[PDB]
């Protein structure tokens, strides 16, 4: 799934 | 408890993957009202990122089970009640962090880097609230998320290089907000592409210390752009 | 289907195959090819029964089930000596020795 | 040189005994060691659960005679194309005239009595030095080494 | 064809291709001096009796028929009473 | 709350990864004083397995930190304070599970499969006490562990064929007990090989239904034997 | 590490 940090 | 004793307990809790204990220690450090060091700021971020990330993962699984149990009234009701419990825990965790950000971290941030870090984090925790919010409260939560990201973005554009890990990480998380919360894929792609292209143009200026973190975030920006342009 | 045969006369034994659909006359041509006696100088037998030149090996009861590579069917052979056929004569094979006590 | 891999990729197989033998299926473990699996009677089929890259070989349950599986002496599963089970056609090799005469005597005479028989004395050693899986694994090891060196 | 003659004087006429299953018969039929037009394709076995030699000839047919065969290979039946003589003959004949 | 509701809410808790809640749900069923069926029995085990497993994992990490702070007085003190708290949770969990076993389950259990399951679990939860315990206290807890394993073992030897997952899983944990606790590597290697030899002997009679768990344990037996021979 | 179930 899409990445967040 | 001394500040150093609490930070050492947070580091022991991190090595034991006890992120709730880490969050309780780093909360108690933050509520002393001194500006956090880069290490202490990073410990606070890792603690609450893992605590909220676990509840978000549980919430998605239970929400998918509630949807797949349509026509089984008793199972659907049990899945709903358990979803609403996780939403309460997630809301409490987010409001705890937001209270720390607003009372102790954002007002005491002396450096542009610390301000952008905490405003990005404020935007992230309101985004997590907006994911689980229903009815009229959702609009106010979305507006707070957008305001915190825009304020972080205006500071980051003036005071930080395009290749800076925190500026890249802000563009990554704010593009995900445009996609997942505002249903604005063109704005998400435009922001992520602009941040990637600006950071590529200056990549040769990057220090060895920041090289690994910035290139990892640029990779995530590219992977998101690929996904959202196929959709 | 193929049939595996022992053509036997006195102390002579020929191992050959043939088609189940082949005739007794065609089998005599195989014997002519080996023993240099023409088919009109040959009588073929199954046990004591004289075979007809127009019958197939299958119609004589040589089938792929009865005439196997490891257990070929016997065909008796007698030759014409002058104006008359010799009697069907097939010498028995040697008897095996007594089975050793360890067996 | 002959052992199974810890693949973790399932494979559905059917062992078909195309022989009048009580067959002993044998799997080679991760260290190459032959694990004997309980037998398949004459003419029987049975459905089997196994994995891709696990190594099977076959024996007779009596005198430890070798058997083929899909013409090969060793069997290693594939994946199941369209979910269809793999046929492992267990079959007899054509044993030599010598060896089949040894097998018949092994079944009918107890070992201690072999050295009474009126034969050339090498046929005592040939009787005694049975079919054994170790001999075949150490043979197939040298054959694999040879066929690899021929391809290098 | 070749003629295989047993110790008791029985003549077995077998196809040359089948008799060449035996390494010993092949050597006896390919020996130095065996390109003369007067070659008798005959092998005389002074020690192999007809009951054993008959079974060897059946084995040659069996071996050729089932070598490289598609089909189920039937058991080659050996009676216990001949098994020792047949083993000695098979070892001598290299088959 | 109904048995049916609590058992279904345990699966909701499982899917949500809330094993603490799952254990509470299955405890609420267990306090009805009725027997648990094969499904219900296995749910109770899977719940408390992960609840104690988290504390066991956290304990091993913090104990390793206490050695890695050798001579750093105040930090090792803080590590011991952190350890003995996690031991207290682990201990209390084991005390609660053994309470549930001996109060409700072990008297009411009908089938030998259910008895040997609960007597293994008695053995196991006394073994997890023997893991953390020190002093003479450990000796009586080890005797309790060995007694419960032996009582299970002599029943399994009669009422259950070798290829059964519970007979293999008992033999596995009991041979592991001989290694970890009793300092009996030869007896461990004896039991583990005997269970492996016995399970192969009847492997054709084992169902497609029971296959999977037994051959997982037969992999683990071999890998344990590979370790205990390399040591 | 060694396996238990
Ligand atoms: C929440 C609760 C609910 C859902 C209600 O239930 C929970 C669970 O309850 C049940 O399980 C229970 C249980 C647990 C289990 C462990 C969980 N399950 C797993 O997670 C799955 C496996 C994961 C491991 C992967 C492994 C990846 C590696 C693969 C290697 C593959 C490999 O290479 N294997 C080889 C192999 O298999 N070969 C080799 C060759 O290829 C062939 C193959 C061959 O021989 N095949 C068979 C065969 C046989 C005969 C032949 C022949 S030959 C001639 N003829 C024949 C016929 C041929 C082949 C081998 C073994 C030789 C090395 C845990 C729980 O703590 C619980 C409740 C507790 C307890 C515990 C309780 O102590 C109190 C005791 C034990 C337990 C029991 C109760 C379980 O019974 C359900 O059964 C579960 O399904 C269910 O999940």
């Amino acid at each position: 799934r899409r990445a967040t940090v | 408890m001394d500040k150093n004793e609490l930070v050492q307990k947070a580091k022991l809790a991190e090595q034991a993957e006890r992120y709730d204990d880490m969050a309780a220690c780093m909360k108690s450090v933050t509520e002393q009202g001194a500006e956090l060091s880069n290490e202490e700021r990073n410990l606070l971020s890792v603690a609450y990122k893992n605590v909220v990330g676990a509840r978000r993962s549980s919430w998605r699984v239970v929400s998918s089970i509630e949807q797949k149990t349509e026509g089984a009234e008793k199972k659907q009701q049990m899945a709903r009640e358990y979803r609403e419990k996780i939403e309460t825990e997630l809301r409490d965790i987010c409001n705890d962090v937001l209270s720390l950000l607003e009372k102790f971290l954002i007002p005491n941030a002396s450096q542009a880097e610390s301000k952008v870090f905490y405003l990005k984090m404020k935007g992230d925790y309101y985004r997590y609230l907006a994911e689980v919010a229903a009815g009229d409260d959702k609009k106010g939560i979305v507006d707070q998320s957008q305001q915190a990201y825009q304020e972080a973005f205006e500071i980051s554009k003036k005071e930080m290089q395009p290749t800076h890990p925190i500026r890249l990480g802000l563009a990554l998380n704010f593009s995900v907000f445009y996609y997942e919360i505002l249903n604005s894929p063109e704005k998400a792609c435009s922001l992520a592409k602009t941040a990637f292209d600006e950071a590529i143009a200056e990549l040769d200026t990057l220090s060895e210390e920041s090289y690994k973190d910035s290139t990892l975030i640029m990779q995530l920006l590219r992977d998101n752009l690929t996904l959202w342009t196929s959709d | 289907m193929d049939v595996f045969l022992m053509i036997r006369r006195h102390k002579t034994t020929i191992f050959t195959d043939a088609k189940e659909s082949s005739t007794v006359f065609e089998l005599k041509r195989i014997v002519e090819g080996i023993l240099k006696r023409p088919p009109d100088e040959q009588r073929l037998y199954k046990d004591d029964q004289l075979l007809d030149d127009g019958k197939t090996l299958g119609e004589c009861g040589f089938t792929s089930q009865t005439a196997r590579p490891q257990a070929p069917a016997t065909v008796g052979l007698a030759f014409r000596a002058d104006d008359t056929f010799e009697a069907l004569c097939i010498e028995p094979f040697s008897s095996p020795p007594e089975l050793p006590d360890v067996m | 040189v002959l052992r199974s891999v810890n693949s973790r990729e399932p494979s559905q197989v059917i062992f078909c005994n195309r022989s009048p033998r009580v067959v002993l299926p044998v799997w080679l473990n991760f260290d190459g060691e032959p694990q004997p699996y309980p037998t398949l009677p004459p003419g029987t089929g049975r459905r089997i659960h196994s994995y891709r890259g696990h190594l099977w070989l076959f024996r007779d349950a009596g005198t430890h005679d070798g058997l083929l599986v899909n013409q090969t002496e060793l069997f290693v599963p594939s994946l199941n194309v369209d979910g269809q089970p793999i046929f492992a056609n267990i079959t007899l090799p054509v044993y030599t005239l010598k060896e089949r005469c040894l097998q018949v005597v092994r079944s009918l005479v107890k070992p201690e009595n072999y050295r009474r028989l009126d034969i050339v004395r090498s046929l005592y050693e040939d009787l005694e030095d049975h079919p054994n899986v170790q001999k075949d694994l150490e043979r197939l090891t040298q054959e694999r080494i040879a066929h690899q060196r021929m391809g290098d | 064809y070749v003629k295989l003659i047993s110790s008791d004087g029985h003549e077995f006429i077998v196809k040359r291709e089948h008799a060449l299953t035996s390494g010993t018969i092949k050597a006896m039929l390919s020996g130095p001096g065996q390109f003369a037009e007067n070659e008798t394709n005959e092998v005389n076995f002074r020690e192999i009796p007809s009951h054993v030699l008959s079974k060897v000839c059946m084995y040659f047919t069996y071996k050729v028929r089932y070598t490289n065969s598609s089909t189920e290979i039937p058991e080659f039946p050996i009676a216990p009473e001949i098994a020792l003589e047949l083993l000695m003959a098979a070892n001598f004949l290299d088959c």
